[PDB]
């Protein structure tokens, strides 16, 4: 029922979709730290279903206790931060499953957290999922892709360090 | 050549000495006793502030090696509202100093509210009916002494704030003055007409005879023998000034015994509709400006509580370390309304409470929550300022003793989702008075001479935890609402 | 010749050895870890109770110098409600023990309440919908394991309480029994029909297959190799028994990890209308009697909190001293709902809170308030018992570890305005089981053989402060109401 | 206006009226500790005005912080306890004035506390003023007088020790 086991098709810095759905303007995330790019800059993603995964090979930084978000540091020296939805922390970890652990190295595509898009769909304030680079200061250029994306597959951003 | 500043605070009495280049040359600090004769009452011993403040001076001058010969002036900053009454002949107090924190005259405020003065008092004083300010403290004093009023109409009795008090003790009884900043705090002075309010004075049964002379925050008030004292300003305002507050929309947050957030409104007295005070500040020449103030009674003092009464820590500095051994407060919240709630709450009935305790909560959870109340309170105020002023801060400038706590500063940033800039010299309250005084003595001439000593030592920027900020704050809110109205009447 | 009793409590695991003359010969106690995986959750490690309890036995026997040859029987007492599930082959738990205190299954209770079972559950179990009892704990377990129910219908999975658990581990898997006292606590057993409730079992999706054998509190259940185990009873009941509870209207208060106040109602199951439980006790031969119980989750445990997490004290014993360095709590109140509120409140949402704090409140104020919550809680319960039972206690008989605190005992007396009698041997919970066991083995024959070991070591009588008792209590009430409903859902 | 200064007329254990008014049955004090003589036995007194005073020469024990009551130990070895009214402690010391100090020796009649019968009259739950011997155990006989009494003057009880 899950092809989890099965082999898949396998195809400057490119950051990969850590989760799936339609790309959105950070500017439209209903939370100022995001919209004004206070925490950093990046994109947002309305979502597909099922899971969040590494967007670069690097090491997983923090994994919020309520497992709705996490950060990671790329081998390239970039910092990403993926935050599922807005105010999700109030669901108290209900919809989330920690597949990864606060400390391992990953490759793009490695599962990181798992989720219940539907429970989250009606419980959450919002489902947007910001994907931002926190260390803006340490990056020269940052390019924002558009439209549809698929986990571990489509790139959301390119950046020059 | 140099200016000497005197900062006489809630906690302690200091003495700083700067040079022409406004460089901190030497400091002397000396803590002093807080007296709690009862419940939410606070008191200091006039003779001890005095004693404490004096002594501090000497020892600074001595420290650095300087004489009456090289000191251009004396700048004076002090704790606000704290009321003192004293026999004019003697130079002896008729009662202990009553502190801004002290909640005794709560009933009196209840009359005032019962009567209808809110509207009036707000409008003319910019203040709010609360035991926080001077007015009611005085009444209570004359009311709790046999030969009081009477002795005072005949004027054998002087009123005064720590500036007035400290001054008179140095102008050997000669000079009886307060500045413009200080006086606003009283609930008896009118901020538009810039003079003692006739109605207040009545309503509260106070005698113009005891009121000192109200004057500019930069002026030579007199000369004293360690020479002239030329600056005066309430501590919060002096800090706004030494931050270079000075121009419209400019704001700072001071983290000391309490927290006071002020914003310059230039020449417009803005009416707060969100629990803030309208009060007086200084303009670039030490002139009267108006401002918005948000006062929070307990900040650093909570830490002193952990340190001195609970005994959970040796130094306040140790709080960063323990607080960070923890990651979270595990659900605990600390509402530090030890002496009621100030802005924007103003509930002198609230008392301190701890919350969300379970069996695995420990001392570190507790210390760190304490630290957090600091940020939260700040944030409550800030929001108010923003609403009242229509302006959105993009950075918060800060000073105070607590600002040396990277944990709290950062936490402050995350919690607000705003940058926090921590100035290079924390001792800004002092600085403020110095300028006011040097300026007045041609020691500096221009404020511009100084858009340079104000180096920014650090910026704190929102981390990823900032996303969590509204959940956390909601806790806080829940909490607060439950410490509310504890005491009765 | 002698009986040996095993008391396996919230805090620790003990082993007492008495003689025919029912004299405490030797004791072995061993503390053990409390695990708080999260919020208001509590858990113990089955293997550790086990380990802890075993070991204690040995070392007691060894201590005194005795063998399998001189020990008439084994009497077993234990912590109630605390649920355990375990693979039958292995002798291995499928999860950690869930404690009576633990609040996890709060949602489940909310269903039950949503459904309409209150009325039913009360009527048949005598219990109240609360995460306190066994039922919901089991469900949650089978619900939080893949191969659970199923594995259990096929019966590879056993359920049990610390008595059942401790037993089976000693009857080497042979014997799977609980007593009558223990079972009542479960929320699955019917107190009138004296057997497993079909509805509960359904509604909660539990499998009769896992339920053990329910039997008399005095009976030889089996034999074990250190010989026969002949007594069984929930700790609270054993204490009521060793107090010589036994006859209608007879009542005791136990001060341990929690506080449990019980009153014998003989053969009548009294319906409480004041927040108390209707449960089972023993009659003079160990037979089924009914009773009224008021349970309070936090008592002595608050002290352990001060001692272990807050670190305000080295020993619990030190609390008398510090508490009495003070005269009053200065206004402070401590609501110790660390794990919700039990009777008569039953609010699993309440969390611990401290109140009425001002700057002069210190550690001693805090410790002593803690101590006071103990009395206050007792008092809340007591009043309930009086209302439910129509009887007015004239003295309160007590036991427990905390009862060694003269301050608290006296305070208890003043606060109630009732005498407090403190029994000569505090280790009464043990005593209870011994009798139950000796009796069952002809070790004693008659309870009367013992209306003599129950000497009264002290009477505490109301001092003059008792006049103040209602003002103080009102505080308490105010307080309590504010810790209420902290947590959400 | 006060003859406080002036000389006054000067006339088994006898306890003297520590305060003035009509004597009452302990049994009628609206508080069980009293009525059931749990704290001890004695009488009650509806009151006159102005003050409470030593009822025996002895030493003043406790003086409740809210100065509504106090105790004292007679040179004879008796313990008395005078509690003004019922639940008065809630007035928080409003109506009371501490003339004496928790530790001195007194003679009958020495002022101990002073009060405002009228403020107390409408504020208090009750104004009854119990006068009881706390050390019942150490006394053989206890005799209860009746009717009207005057401070420092009329005896309320006689007791055999
Ligand atoms: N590292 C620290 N963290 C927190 N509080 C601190 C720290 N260092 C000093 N303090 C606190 O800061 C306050 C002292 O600040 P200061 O500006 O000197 O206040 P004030 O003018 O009211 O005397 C105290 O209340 C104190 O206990
Ligand atoms: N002097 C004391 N004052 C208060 N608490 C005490 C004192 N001595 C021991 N304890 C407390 O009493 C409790 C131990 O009582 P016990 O009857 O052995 O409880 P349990 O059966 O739950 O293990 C603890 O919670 C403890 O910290
Ligand atoms: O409103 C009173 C303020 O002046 C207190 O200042 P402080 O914290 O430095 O003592
Ligand atoms: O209701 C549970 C009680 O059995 C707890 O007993 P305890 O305090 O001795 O551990
Ligand atoms: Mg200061
Ligand atoms: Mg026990
Ligand atoms: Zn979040
Ligand atoms: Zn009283």
């Amino acid at each position: 029922g899950l092809f989890d086991k099965l082999k898949s098709l396998v195809s400057t810095i490119e950051i990969i979709a850590p989760l799936s759905g339609e790309i959105v303007n950070i500017e439209d995330v209903p939370d100022v730290v995001f919209a004004e790019k206070i925490v950093g800059d990046g994109i947002a993603i309305k979502p597909t279903g099922n899971k969040m995964v590494a967007p670069v090979d690097g090491t997983i930084g923090k994994i919020f206790e309520t497992n709705h978000a996490f950060s990671i540091e790329s081998d390239s020296g970039v910092e990403l931060f993926v935050h599922f939805g807005i105010d999700t922390v109030e669901l108290k970890g209900e919809g989330f499953k920690r597949i990864a652990e606060e400390g391992q190295r990953v490759k793009v595509g490695d599962t990181v957290i798992e989720f219940d898009l539907p429970l989250l769909e009606e419980k959450a304030k919002s489902t947007l999922t910001p994907v931002v680079i926190s260390n803006m200061d340490e990056i020269k250029e940052l390019i924002k892709l558009s439209g549809s994306v698929t986990v571990g597959e489509t790139p959301v951003i390119r950046i020059k360090k | 050549k140099y200016i000497v500043a005197l900062d006489q605070g809630t906690t302690s009495s200091r003495a700083v000495v700067m040079d022409h280049d406004a460089n901190i040359i030497s400091v002397s600090q000396r803590e002093f006793e807080q007296i709690y004769p009862k419940p939410g009452w606070v008191e200091h011993d006039p003779m001890e502030i005095w004693a404490t403040q004096s002594s501090t001076l000497v020892e600074v001058l001595a420290k650095a090696d300087i004489s009456s010969d090289q000191i251009a002036a004396i700048g004076i900053t002090n704790q606000r509202e704290t009321t003192i009454v004293w026999e004019k002949e003697t130079g002896k107090p008729i009662y202990n100093a009553i502190v801004w924190q002290c909640r005794r005259t709560a009933e009196i405020c209840e009359h005032l509210k019962r009567d209808g003065l809110e509207d009036y008092i707000r409008s003319n004083t910019g203040l709010v009916i609360d035991p926080y300010f001077s007015g009611t403290k005085v009444k209570w004093i004359l009311d709790h002494v046999e030969g009081s009023r009477e002795r005072a109409r005949r004027g054998e009795l002087l009123f005064g704030t720590v500036d007035t008090w400290l001054i008179w003790k140095m102008t050997q009884g000669r000079v009886h003055v307060t500045d413009y900043t200080n006086a606003s705090r009283t609930m008896l002075f009118n901020i538009h007409t810039l003079d003692w309010d006739d109605k207040m004075l009545e309503v509260l049964d106070i005698p113009r005879e005891m009121l000192p002379e109200v004057r500019r925050s930069s002026e030579v008030y007199g000369q004293t023998n360690i020479i002239p004292i030329s600056g005066i300003a309430g501590d919060q305002q002096a800090a706004l000034f030494g931050q270079l507050c000075v121009k419209e929309g400019m704001a700072k947050n001071t983290y000391g015994t309490g927290c006071f957030m002020l914003m310059n409104t230039g020449e417009k007295a803005v009416k707060s509709e969100n629990g803030l005070l309208t009060t007086i500040a200084c303009g670039p020449t030490g002139e009267v400006n108006y401002a918005l103030e948000g006062a929070v009674f307990m900040a650093g003092a909570s830490i002193q509580w952990l340190r001195d009464e609970m005994k959970l820590i040796n130094d306040a500095y140790d709080s960063e370390y323990f607080a960070t051994k923890v990651q979270n407060t595990n659900g605990v919240y600390v509402v530090p309304a030890f002496t009621g709630l100030g802005a924007p709450y103003w509930d002198p009935y609230a008392r301190g409470a701890i919350f969300g305790l379970t069996r695995g909560v420990n001392a570190n959870h507790i210390i760190r929550a304490t630290l957090e109340s600091i940020a939260y309170q700040t944030r409550d105020v800030l929001e108010a300022m923003q609403a009242d002023s229509g302006i959105r801060l993009h950075a918060l400038r800060v000073d105070g003793g607590a600002v040396a706590n990277n944990f709290l500063m950062q936490f402050q940033s995350d919690i607000l989702g705003t940058r926090v800039e921590r100035p290079e010299v924390r001792e800004v309250t002092a600085l403020g008075a110095a300028y006011l005084a040097g300026l007045a003595v041609g020691f500096w001439q221009n404020l511009d001479e100084l858009q340079e000593k104000a180096v920014i030592e650090r910026e704190f920027r929102p981390g990823i935890e900032t996303t969590e900020r509204n959940y956390r704050y909601a806790g806080w809110k829940k909490a607060v609402k439950r410490a509310m109205a504890w005491e009765e009447h």
